[PDB]
């Protein structure tokens, strides 16, 4: 997930289940191979230390500006109508820029995102229909126009774009303690026999 | 739910579609101007035409949402920069037409030349020919010639070409609610549903008319001295007290005194400012002008520039086979992309052009966060009079003397000064008083108060009174000389140049007092003063979301155009000109000529 080849769009975001492993979190923060890495309320180098139910990888890309969305108690765009997250969210996110590998000359149109939307999202929810956002009391009849608008629209990922703009490789690890028993712990030091 | 979140989301809309677009034709252009080739120029104009075309097609839904009853003023801006027709109001037969007006009236004006009369087979193209014969060559024969045949040649067949001009312009600008396209140029500033902060189209002819007469106790003394030092030169022609000639101002249309320098040097034997041979010994170079220049910016406290700003930027021309432009170019390419076109000698007039392209970038880089339709300056005056500011900064000494260009040892006094000084008056001074001039005449010839056939009897009239400005040659009605200039054939607005110079002192005069600076201006510099960038970058990040007039109001002291801040820079040159104009007369008399008999 952190070195996917392909990412899945943010209106559209994937998700992967980690469990029943050993799952080692110092790599990523001592690997240098990140552009943005925040934990909320445990430090990265000691998630080691803690195991945990269920563990999950919401995989996108977005803009550099976009990233301070992705944080507990949020707002914009990306926050309410792609991806929410909740306010006691608890886990960590990593940013990584791949303005060499993502972009495209004339912007990659593979990564899109949602816009508008008649409603806010939840925490976790994903909502990747077609339905043109209706203001007016008339009716869109499946084309956008004088109130009326295609809520999905495509990403400028090109070369030339800045820091604001580029494009970056984001996951967020989510943790989860249930009462069912953990299923991936990290791993323990160990030393020679005496 | 309600009407407003169609304009919310329209604008958004057009804001994601036309920056991508609007791009595509910014960045074809970079690539024409850094390599001039028939592909990247046909590229050039096919972005060019699908982002237009784009905007045409906008315009449909934006007049879907009157704005009377709309009291958001994000939304009333974005939109009406839309719903303007513009062109389209009349048929392909008059917008066609205008177009074949202009182009011919380029070619023409491009294509000029005069011929010696002693010599036909030696003829003089416009630049670098007349130019030259105008700023350099000190010859009152020469110089009467390129001046009179000029307006012979390239004035009369602009005369019919710009009836056309103003006529189907008028039409354009009535049919989108002007009184006239001399209406159209006023409503730049035009600001409307912001209580304490509006401004009407016509109050900028009363601000240029009321800072006219504030600049006479100045520009009068400044003629008098002028004309007593090219009296000297040219005594059989010109008067103690009559006016100057039209052909001896410096330049092919009468605009700046910049290339009488020469002649009327205040002190002759006293040294100047010049740290071109400084950067020659210290082995300097385009990039380390350009690198040593950012560490001005990042001193007063603005933003720095990226790692793709140098990287991706052009120092010089790189070869004939692609030749590319090296006029000072600020360029906004987009998604943070900002880079400059320049081909940087080592030498103080790429020194300050250097700083004055820098200046364009800090203004466009503020507002950067805005949405597109409001990603672009308050008005042309803030565009441009950001840029000298800083030049002239650099320009002082003591940031010279800083970075270690200019010897500490190196003597300053008041005779210096003056030197230095006297040499901007010849282009502001010198230059203030002819823009409201054009302006004034072009605004009354679109109104319809001039007739056609008093064009060069009013523009000759308006020049003796106004400017204090003599022909060498009588013109008759089938002349028309303000139509030979570059901005009226190519239909630009010359009134920026009056709104830029003295805006570029009021923010000069603002930012002097933020960095605690005592006397006159022109000994300004604002180097190593934190508050001094801090207090503009917030008038920066404005970009066109505010009023213009309020952006004044808490930084220069104002809502419009003023000369305070003028003399305050021209102080002391006021008193010098009062003791060398002892033996002439101040101002002008109307009624003497060259060609009096």
């Amino acid at each position: 997930v952190f070195n996917a080849t392909r990412f899945a769009s943010v209106y559209a975001w994937n998700r992967k289940r980690i469990s029943n492993c050993v799952a080692d979190y110092s790599v990523l923060y001592n690997s240098a191979s990140f552009s943005t890495f925040k934990c909320y309320g445990v430090s990265p180098t000691k998630l080691n230390d803690l195991c945990f139910t269920n563990v999950y990888a919401d995989s996108f890309v977005i803009r550099g500006d976009e990233v301070r969305q992705i944080a507990p108690g949020q707002t914009g765009k990306i926050a309410d109508y792609n991806y929410k997250l909740p306010d006691d969210f608890t886990g960590c996110v990593i940013a990584w820029n791949s303005n060499n590998l993502d972009s495209k000359v004339g912007g990659n149109y593979n990564y899109r995102y949602r816009l508008f939307r008649k409603s806010n999202l939840k925490p976790f929810e994903r909502d990747i229909s077609t339905e043109i956002y209706q203001a007016g009391s008339k009716p869109c009849n499946g084309v956008e126009g004088f109130n009326c608008y295609f809520p999905l629209q495509s990403y400028g990922f090109q070369p030339t774009n800045g820091v604001g703009y580029q494009p970056y490789r984001v996951v967020v690890l989510s943790f989860e303690l249930l009462h069912a028993p953990a299923t991936v712990c990290g791993p323990k030091k160990s030393t020679n026999l005496v | 739910s309600t009407i407003e979140e169609q304009a919310k989301t329209f604008l958004d809309k057009f804001n994601h579609e036309a920056e991508d677009l609007f791009y595509q034709s910014s960045l074809a252009s970079w690539n024409y101007n850094t390599n001039i080739t028939e592909e990247n120029v046909q590229n050039m104009n096919n972005a060019g035409d699908k982002w237009s075309a784009f905007l045409k097609e906008q315009s449909t839904l934006a007049q879907m949402y009157p704005l009377q009853e709309i009291q958001n003023l994000t939304v009333k801006l974005q939109l009406q920069a839309l719903q303007q027709n513009g062109s389209s109001v009349l048929s392909e037969d008059k917008s066609k037409r205008l177009n074949t007006i202009l182009n011919t009236m380029s070619t023409i004006y491009s294509t000029g030349k005069v011929c010696n009369p002693d010599n036909p087979q030696e003829c003089l193209l416009l630049e670098p020919g007349l130019n030259e014969i105008m700023a350099n060559s000190l010859d009152y024969n020469e110089r009467l010639w390129a001046w009179e045949s000029w307006r012979s040649e390239v004035g009369k067949q602009l005369r019919p070409l710009y009836e056309e001009y103003v006529v189907l312009k008028n039409e354009m600008a009535r049919a989108n609610h002007y009184e006239d396209y001399g209406d159209y140029w006023r409503g730049d500033y035009e600001v409307n549903g912001v209580d304490g902060y509006d401004y009407s189209r016509g109050q900028l002819i009363e601000d240029v008319e009321h800072t006219f007469e504030e600049i006479k106790p100045l520009y009068e003394h400044l003629h008098a001295y002028v004309r007593a030092k090219l009296m000297n030169a040219y005594p059989s022609y010109i008067s103690p007290i009559g006016c100057l000639p039209a052909h001896l101002l410096g330049d092919m249309w009468g605009r700046f005194w910049t290339n009488l320098y020469s002649l009327t040097v205040p002190f002759g034997q006293k040294p100047n400012i010049d740290v071109t041979d400084a950067m020659v010994d210290q082995a300097w170079d385009a990039q380390r002008i350009f690198k040593e220049a950012e560490k001005f910016f990042v001193s007063v406290g603005l933003p720095n520039m990226t790692q793709g700003f140098w990287e991706n930027s052009m120092l010089t021309d790189p070869g004939n086979v692609q030749k590319a432009v090296c006029h000072p170019t600020a360029w906004d390419l987009g998604k943070g992309d900002f880079r400059i076109l320049m081909c940087t000698k080592v030498t103080m007039d790429d020194f300050l052009t250097a700083h004055h392209e820098m200046g364009h970038i800090q203004y466009d880089m503020a507002y950067a966060a805005q949405p597109f339709l409001l990603r672009n300056g308050a008005n042309e005056g803030f565009h441009e009079a950001v840029g000298e500011i800083m030049s002239l900064s650099a320009a002082t000494p003591k940031h010279l003397k800083s970075i270690g260009l200019l010897s500490p040892d190196f003597q300053e006094d008041n005779e210096t000064e003056i030197n230095f000084l006297l040499k901007q008056a010849l282009t502001i001074v010198g230059t203030l008083p002819f823009t409201y001039m054009l302006e004034k005449w072009r605004w009354m010839v679109f109104k319809g108060e001039i007739p056609k056939d008093q064009w060069m009897k009013k523009w000759w009239e308006m020049k003796r009174e106004i400017v204090g400005v003599v022909e060498p040659v009588p013109h008759d009605e089938t002349y028309c000389d303000p139509a030979s200039l570059f901005h009226v054939s190519n239909d630009y607005s010359f009134i920026r140049y009056y709104t830029r110079t003295l805006y570029q002192f009021q923010f000069q005069e603002a930012l002097c007092q933020a960095a605690k600076h005592e006397g006159p201006l022109h000994k300004c510099d604002i180097s190593n003063s934190t508050e001094a960038g801090q207090k503009l970058f917030n008038m920066l990040r404005l970009g066109k979301s505010e009023p213009w007039t309020l952006a004044l109001e808490n930084v220069v002291g104002a809502k419009n155009m003023n000369v305070r801040p003028l003399l305050n820079y021209f102080e002391p040159l006021f008193t010098w000109l009062k003791d060398q104009n002892k033996n002439s007369f101040v101002g002008w008399s109307t009624d003497w000529s060259p060609y009096a008999d």
